[PDB]
């Protein structure tokens, strides 16, 4: 076969269908008879494979939808750059980053809100931002508000192009099903074209704009005096005085004999003692390897020249004694089901966001990011939630595939088979591990609480009594310390300062990073992590494996992916559906992530962040109480929650009172969720009966018959507010705390 | 386009209505702030 | 039955300058819509070529002449140097640089737009809207060659089937100019100096000259 | 009285069906399909007519800076800044007075749009009457003394087209003047002269 560009001519464009609500569904396009109609309209709006059964049409819908998504992201980026141009103190912050608070939002003087425009420094009144954009912009060598303004226009223009493309590829030239399926092609391009050229491109701006300008900023020269980026490209003299390797052209690269380029590219590693961020000389070099690597990787798959790989070939040839003919037929499944692809992608993109958070705190990439605790606590916590959510979404679509696309008669797999043929063995074991982890992580805490309360500190699990020293993580930690020179001779300093041992970095009076200690307190929390994660996995995997059938419900697959139950029979069968497993898994992801970000916040303030003076004396924020008081639930209640929540409950009258409002505001919607979660629509519908009576009495009863929320929606509404309330509370709590104290 | 008019007057009618209301309320306040009572009688 | 490089089914040889070369299969007509249609490309190579055919000359003619011709301050700077502001910094002109472009876009706007109409409609352009030349307009059956007369005052092989033996000539030269200009973009970009001026260094001595040498 | 072989704004294109050519000033121009439906169109036609007529009076506003610049006169005050003046009784009062008369003028034309009649009378003297048929062409002595308004199609069309075309031109004009002042902070005519002196460098770009 030969891969090519395939499209079709115009397929309609009119406001006619805008005027017709629920047009996409044949059931709902007839209009409402009850208020249920309205909710269904929004819940089935994006269910494309529920609209039609043609794979070509569904594929064309999701393709333009991605253009729509990108359009928004570009419009969203356009605003952040614009606000950094009109309503910000970036130019002020650019001179004194260590003392001036970054702010990019001014509030109108109505009703008394102007109080939120607090003293952020630089003779500026506004709201302190924790997005981190200031450190990105300084890293890109962005000097003036003009350049941020130009990027704002550039992003807005791109937003228009993205939006235009979506219309063009759904209404004008719609890609054919064969085009979407060319996966050997797409992977080649996304590997080489998007990632390879993308990383290559940024490696260029760095070694021409970022690296030159950043050196000036660090020398201490006034930002307004620093030559524009284009003065470095034109006159190579400027980029020759600093980084003299530029004296030659393509040589030595072209003549190989690498390199005299060690001058602006190196494997130094560690952290810049003056900026607190990763060496820009390393990052530029880093993107150089990433480019080439992905450019190499972009030539694995065979297309139109017989050289490369057929993915279908690779899979089929991977079969063992234990697994059967497994992997055979996976290519046809993954090229035929969107949900199958989305599940894998969510699981992986979500997992990636989580490693990003752990990598950006321990290896601070942007200049003056480490000592801005307000941002670092926000960035880590933000990615933890984003990654956390995306992972739960993988379970949902894995389940949807099982219900909707799974067909043994047409697209058998054998690997997917067998798994279903011992799903009780997998779930029963995962059940056991969770119970073991629960007792052996949380039970240790309850032990500690009881012994402490009985006045038996020596009978506790602690560093001063019965120690549970996490030696495996400690040994590794030590190994990365002895890594440079010994294992990796090219590396000058350690990978991270958490592995440094006897190295510390400070910017201003604040600590950027230092070796992070590990003790019994860290042992207990990690098993708590190991525990909470497994239970989340249990709920979701159980939902996927038993999505189709069960000893209780032989034909669950016929009931669909999202149904309330199958009645009170068989003892009761509420929340048997795969949807309800995602619903239940959502709470447990929340439970797990919440104790993760609390683990972060306390550990950093207690053992890492704090004030340092020029005598070496380090004074941490909470003063190193993590080791002796995080090993007790009462300790978490008192020394963590009670103690640190004082900032947000004492923020009224201050610039941080909005956090005080959102603190209580989020407690409200959280408790509000409990009305929906603890009750059933049977009561509410009967209550509405008495209320409907009153309206009929006064001739003001609506034709659209009011109905209580569906059983599933009641759960959807409940978990949504439980999440919004709980997460927003910690948000207000975190930001108020870290902005006031930090 | 008849039809475009039709997209409108949907729940976009709510937002256009409430945005107008919000504006009116805001201007009133900007004009008469901090009012705890009706003092004209 | 003709010289050819690479493989594709629809490169009949019915198009001028067809060497049957489309490794990317851009002209494959399986799925067509947009700007990926084959005929459009046929028209485009020719337009791009005509313009390129013309431009290459502009790029060097001023260069060359000030060299052995009567050109003073208006001495051709690099082709690149007059128009783009940073290197040469440009030259003043009877009119403001930005303004000319507006006028320039204005004039082109008329000729270019109409040409498109020829492509969207056969004789639409040549039909209606007053003024002479409208008759001039609509000429030909094919947009690529409006068959000016007007565009072709002198039959010039138009009548002879030999016009084919011109088409290709036009086509081959076109690719040639195209290629050329792309060269400048690099030559001028690394070399600085002028494409023609650049030519001499290779000329003064060649061993010394060239890209490897250039580096 | 439709003409389909009429010149179009876009020579190559095809005009929309609603733009019949019967109407005056029809060059088949409604890319957004604003006049897509008959009811909307009638309204739009009336609106354009009014804008055009008002814009033309406004064009005179362009006229005054001419005399003041060279001839002189008491019209020296630029149209811009003209409003904030002390003549007579204060502007606000003037505006209020204006609102009442003109209101009666439309609370006037409006009835005509909605209906076909009301021209039929002078309320005070129910005999003065006056009539012109057709929409925004009231007719009568007050609005059409010379009576050139009443005539024949072809003639009316030609005349009417002239009314609209000048109006469209006038509309751009007025807008152009308003923008012209802000971007240049001067008189329009000055802009005009300046341009002629140096059309080569005197443009939006000059600033
Ligand atoms: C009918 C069209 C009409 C138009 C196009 C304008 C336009 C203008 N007026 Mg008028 N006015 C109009 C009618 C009337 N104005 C006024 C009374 C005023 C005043 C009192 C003022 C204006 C002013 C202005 C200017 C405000 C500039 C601005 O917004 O900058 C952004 C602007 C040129 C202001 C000015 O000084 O303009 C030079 C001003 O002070 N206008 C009255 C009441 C008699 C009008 C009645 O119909
Ligand atoms: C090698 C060239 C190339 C590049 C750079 C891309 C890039 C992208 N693709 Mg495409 N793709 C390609 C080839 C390429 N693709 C080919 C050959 C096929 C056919 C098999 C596909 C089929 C395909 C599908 C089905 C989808 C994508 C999607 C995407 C976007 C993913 C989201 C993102 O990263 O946002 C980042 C945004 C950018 C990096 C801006 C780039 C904008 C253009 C490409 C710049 C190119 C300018 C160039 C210099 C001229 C991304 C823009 C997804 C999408 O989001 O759809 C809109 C999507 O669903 N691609
Ligand atoms: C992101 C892609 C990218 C792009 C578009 C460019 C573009 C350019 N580079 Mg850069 N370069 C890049 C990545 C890139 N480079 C990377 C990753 C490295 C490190 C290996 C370099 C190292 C480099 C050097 C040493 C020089 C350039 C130079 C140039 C300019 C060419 C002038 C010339 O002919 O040389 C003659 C041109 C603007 C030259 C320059 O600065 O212009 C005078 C030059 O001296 N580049
Ligand atoms: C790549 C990301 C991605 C994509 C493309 C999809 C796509 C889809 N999902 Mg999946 N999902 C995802 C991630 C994703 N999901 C994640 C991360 C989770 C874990 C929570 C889920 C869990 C999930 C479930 C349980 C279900 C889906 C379903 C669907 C399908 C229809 C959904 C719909 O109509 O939209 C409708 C959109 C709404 C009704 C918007 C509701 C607003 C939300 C609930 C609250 C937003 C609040 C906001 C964040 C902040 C508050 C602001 C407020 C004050 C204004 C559609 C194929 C449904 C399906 O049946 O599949 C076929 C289904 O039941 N998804
Ligand atoms: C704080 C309240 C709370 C507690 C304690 C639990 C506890 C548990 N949940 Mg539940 N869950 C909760 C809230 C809670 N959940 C809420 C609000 C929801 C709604 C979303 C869920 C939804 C949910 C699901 C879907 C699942 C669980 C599961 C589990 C079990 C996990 C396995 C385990 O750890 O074993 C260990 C038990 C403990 C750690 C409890 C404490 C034990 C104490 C400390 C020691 C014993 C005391 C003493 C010695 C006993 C003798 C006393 C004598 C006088 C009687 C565990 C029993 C999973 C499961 O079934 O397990 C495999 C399961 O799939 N939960
Ligand atoms: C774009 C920014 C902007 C600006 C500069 C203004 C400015 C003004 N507004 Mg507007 N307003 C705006 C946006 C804006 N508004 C928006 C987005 C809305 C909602 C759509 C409104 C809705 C609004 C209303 C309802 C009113 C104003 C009024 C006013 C004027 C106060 C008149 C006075 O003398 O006070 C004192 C008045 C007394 C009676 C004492 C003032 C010129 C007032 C006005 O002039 O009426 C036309 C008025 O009541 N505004
Ligand atoms: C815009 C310039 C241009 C365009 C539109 C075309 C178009 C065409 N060429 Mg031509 N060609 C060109 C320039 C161009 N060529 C140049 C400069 C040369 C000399 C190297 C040739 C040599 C050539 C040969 C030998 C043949 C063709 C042929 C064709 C036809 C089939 C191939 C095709 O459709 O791909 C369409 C091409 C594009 C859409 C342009 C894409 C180019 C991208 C941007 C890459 C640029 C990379 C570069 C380094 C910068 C098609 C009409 C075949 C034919 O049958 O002739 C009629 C034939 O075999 N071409
Ligand atoms: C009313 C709004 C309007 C708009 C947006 C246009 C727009 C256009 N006209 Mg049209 N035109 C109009 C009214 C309009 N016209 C009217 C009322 C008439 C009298 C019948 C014409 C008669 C006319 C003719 C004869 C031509 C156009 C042409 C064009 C196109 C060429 C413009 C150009 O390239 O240079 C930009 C202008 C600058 C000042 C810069 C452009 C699409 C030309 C065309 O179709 O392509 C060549 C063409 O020849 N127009
Ligand atoms: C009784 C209450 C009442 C009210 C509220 C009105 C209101 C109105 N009349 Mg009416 N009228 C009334 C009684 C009333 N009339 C009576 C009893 C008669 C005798 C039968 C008339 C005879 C009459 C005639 C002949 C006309 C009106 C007209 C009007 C409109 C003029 C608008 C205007 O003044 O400029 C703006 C004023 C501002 C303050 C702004 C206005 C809606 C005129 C019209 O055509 O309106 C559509 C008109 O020509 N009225
Ligand atoms: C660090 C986290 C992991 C903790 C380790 C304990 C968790 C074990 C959970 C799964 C155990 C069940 C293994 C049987 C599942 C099974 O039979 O797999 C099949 C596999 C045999 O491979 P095959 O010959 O089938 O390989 C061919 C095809 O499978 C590949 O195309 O055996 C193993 O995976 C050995 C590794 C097990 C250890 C995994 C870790």
């Amino acid at each position: 076969e030969v891969k090519i560009i395939l499209d079709r001519d115009p397929i309609k464009t009119s406001f006619e269908q805008w005027a017709k609500p629920g047009h996409f569904s044949r059931t709902i396009a007839k209009g409402p008879d009850t208020t249920t109609w309205i909710w269904n309209l929004h819940a089935d709006a994006h269910d494309f494979d529920s609209h039609t059964s043609d794979l070509e049409e569904i594929s064309r819908k999701v393709f333009s939808a991605h253009f729509g998504q990108l359009s928004i992201i570009f419009l969203w980026l356009s605003g952040m750059y614009f606000h950094g141009a009109r309503f910000s103190n970036y130019e002020a912050w650019l001179n004194d980053p260590t003392h001036i608070r970054p702010s990019a939002q001014v509030v109108w003087p109505i009703v008394g809100q102007e109080i939120l425009n607090g003293d952020v420094g630089g003779g500026f009144r506004g709201i302190q931002i924790t997005s981190g954009f200031f450190q990105i912009w300084r890293a890109s060598g962005i000097t003036s508000e003009l350049q941020l303004y130009c990027t704002a226009i550039g992003a807005l223009v791109f937003a228009g192009l993205m939006l235009f493309a979506g219309w063009f590829h759904y209404h004008k030239a719609a890609p054919k099903l064969a085009w979407f399926q060319d996966v050997e092609s797409m992977l080649n391009h996304h590997l080489a074209g998007l990632l390879g050229l993308g990383s290559l491109s940024w490696a260029g701006h760095q070694v021409h704009v970022s690296l030159p300008i950043n050196q000036f900023l660090n020398a201490g020269v006034d930002p307004k005096e620093i030559p524009l980026p284009h003065e470095f490209i034109l006159n190579r003299d400027l980029l020759a005085q600093l980084y003299p390797s530029f004296a030659e052209g393509a040589t030595p690269f072209f003549t190989l004999n690498w390199s005299k380029y060690a001058d602006f590219l190196t494997f130094r590693g560690g952290l810049d003692p003056l900026t607190g961020g990763l060496w820009l000389t390393d990052i530029a070099h880093h993107h150089l390897a990433i480019a080439i690597l992905f450019l190499i990787a972009g030539h694995m798959y065979r297309t139109n020249w017989g050289i490369g790989h057929g993915i279908k070939d690779i899979l089929e040839a991977h079969k063992g004694p234990f697994t059967g003919q497994g992997h055979k037929g996976l290519y046809e499944i993954l090229t035929t089901s969107w949900h199958a692809q989305l599940s894998i992608n969510l699981a992986m993109l979500g997992s990636l966001t989580i490693v990003v958070a752990q990598h950006m705190y321990s290896m601070p990439p942007y200049p003056y990011l480490a000592t801005d605790y307000a941002t670092q606590l926000s960035l880590f916590t933000h990615h933890m939630w984003i990654g956390g959510f995306l992972i739960v979404g993988a379970a949902a679509h894995a389940a949807i595939f099982m219900v909707r696309d799974y067909d043994p008669t047409t697209r058998y797999n054998d690997l997917l088979d067998r798994v279903l043929r011992h799903r009780d063995a997998i779930i029963s074991h995962l059940n056991w591990v969770c119970i073991f982890l629960g007792f052996h992580s949380f039970g240790l805490y309850i032990h500690n609480d009881t012994m402490s309360a009985l006045g038996r500190p020596q009978d506790m699990f602690s560093d001063t009594a019965i120690q549970l020293q996490p030696v495996f993580a400690q040994w590794i930690q030590n190994t990365h310390a002895l890594a440079p020179g010994t294992t990796a001779p090219g590396a000058t300093a350690s990978t991270s300062l958490t592995w440094g041992g006897g190295d510390l970095v400070a910017v201003g009076n604040k600590v950027a990073l230092l070796p992070i200690p590990l003790g019994t307190a860290d042992f207990l929390v990690h098993h708590i992590h190991a525990f909470t994660i497994h239970v989340t996995v249990l709920i979701l995997l159980k939902g996927v494996l038993f999505a189709r059938s069960s000893r209780l419900i032989p034909d669950k697959a016929n009931l669909g992916f999202r149904f309330p139950c199958d009645g009170p029979g068989r003892g009761g069968t509420c929340q048997v559906s795969a949807w309800d497993h995602v619903f239940l898994g959502l709470f447990w992801m929340y439970n797990s992530i919440s104790v993760v970000i609390f683990h972060f916040s306390w550990k950093m303030q207690s053992d890492v962040w704090g004030t340092i003076n020029d005598q070496g004396v380090v004074t941490h924020i909470t003063t190193g109480n993590f080791a002796q008081s995080s090993i007790t639930i009462n300790g978490w209640l008192r020394d963590f929650l009670w103690a640190q929540a004082s900032q947000v409950i004492q923020s009224y009258g201050s610039s941080l009172s909005a956090y005080g409002l959102f603190f209580l505001g989020a407690h409200f919607v959280w408790a509000f969720s409990l009305m929906f979660l603890f009750s059933g629509r049977g009561y509410w519908q009967e209550l509405i009966e008495s209320i409907v009576w009153a309206h009929n009495k006064l001739k003001v009863a609506p034709a659209t018959q009011p109905r209580a929320l569906s059983i599933v929606q009641g759960r959807a509404v409940g978990v949504t507010h439980y999440l919004l309330g709980g997460i927003a509370t910690t948000w207000a709590f975190f930001l108020a705390r870290i902005i006031a104290v930090g | 386009r008849d039809l475009k008019t039709y997209l409108s007057v949907a729940p976009v009618a709510s937002t256009l209505w409430f945005a107008a209301l919000a504006g009116l309320l805001i201007e009133i306040n900007r004009l008469f702030p901090d009012a705890l009572t009706f003092p004209f009688f | 039955w003709f010289a050819s490089k690479q493989s594709l089914s629809y490169l009949d040889g019915s198009l001028p300058g067809d060497y049957g070369f489309d490794p990317l299969g851009l002209s494959d007509p399986e799925g067509t819509g947009g700007f990926i249609e084959p005929r459009w490309l046929a028209y485009g190579e020719v337009i791009n070529g005509r313009f390129a055919m013309l431009g290459a000359v502009g790029a060097i003619a001023p260069e060359y002449l000030g060299k052995v011709g009567l050109i003073p301050q208006e001495t051709a700077l690099a082709w690149f140097q007059t128009g783009v502001i940073p290197p040469a910094g440009t030259y003043n002109y009877w009119a403001d640089n930005y303004t000319l472009f507006v006028l320039e876009m204005a004039l082109m706007g008329f000729a270019e737009h109409r040409r498109f109409q020829d492509w969207a409609k056969p004789g639409s352009m040549g039909k209606q809207y007053f003024l002479g030349l409208e008759k001039g307009f609509g000429g030909s059956g094919n947009p690529a060659y409006p068959g000016g007369p007007f565009f072709n005052p002198l039959g010039f092989g138009k009548d002879e089937k030999s016009l084919k033996e011109l088409k290709l000539k036009e086509v081959k030269n076109g690719r040639l100019a195209m290629l050329a200009i792309l060269g400048y973009f690099i030559q001028g970009l690394v070399t600085g100096v002028g494409p023609y001026q650049n030519l001499l260094d290779h000329v003064a001595d060649p061993v010394n000259n060239n890209v490897l040498t250039s580096l | 009285v439709a003409e389909p072989d009429r010149p179009l704004w876009f020579p190559g294109s095809t005009p929309p069906p609603w733009l019949d050519g019967s109407l005056p000033g029809d060059f088949g121009f409604d890319p957004l399909g604003l006049g897509s439906d008959p009811e909307s169109l009638r309204w739009n036609v009336q609106a354009e007519l009014v804008h055009s007529r008002w814009a033309m009076l406004g064009a005179a506003g362009i006229f005054i800076p001419e005399f003041l610049t060279k001839l002189g006169i008491l019209l020296t005050p630029s149209w811009y800044t003209a409003g904030e003046q002390e003549y007579f009784t204060d502007t606000t009062t003037l505006f209020i007075v204006e609102l009442v008369f003109i209101g009666w003028a439309e609370g006037r034309r409006w009835a005509d749009i909605l209906n076909p009649g009301c021209v039929n009378t002078d309320p005070i003297f129910p005999n003065n009457k006056l009539t012109g048929t057709d929409v925004g062409y009231p007719g009568g002595l007050w609005f059409d003394p010379l009576g050139w308004g009443s005539a024949s199609p072809q003639k009316l069309k030609e005349l009417r087209t002239k009314e609209i075309k000048n109006g469209r031109l006038a509309m751009l004009a007025v807008m152009g003047a308003w923008f012209q002042h802000i971007y240049t902070g001067t008189g329009p005519i000055d802009n005009l002269f300046a341009h002629l002196a140096d059309p080569g460098h005197a443009t939006i770009f000059a600033a």
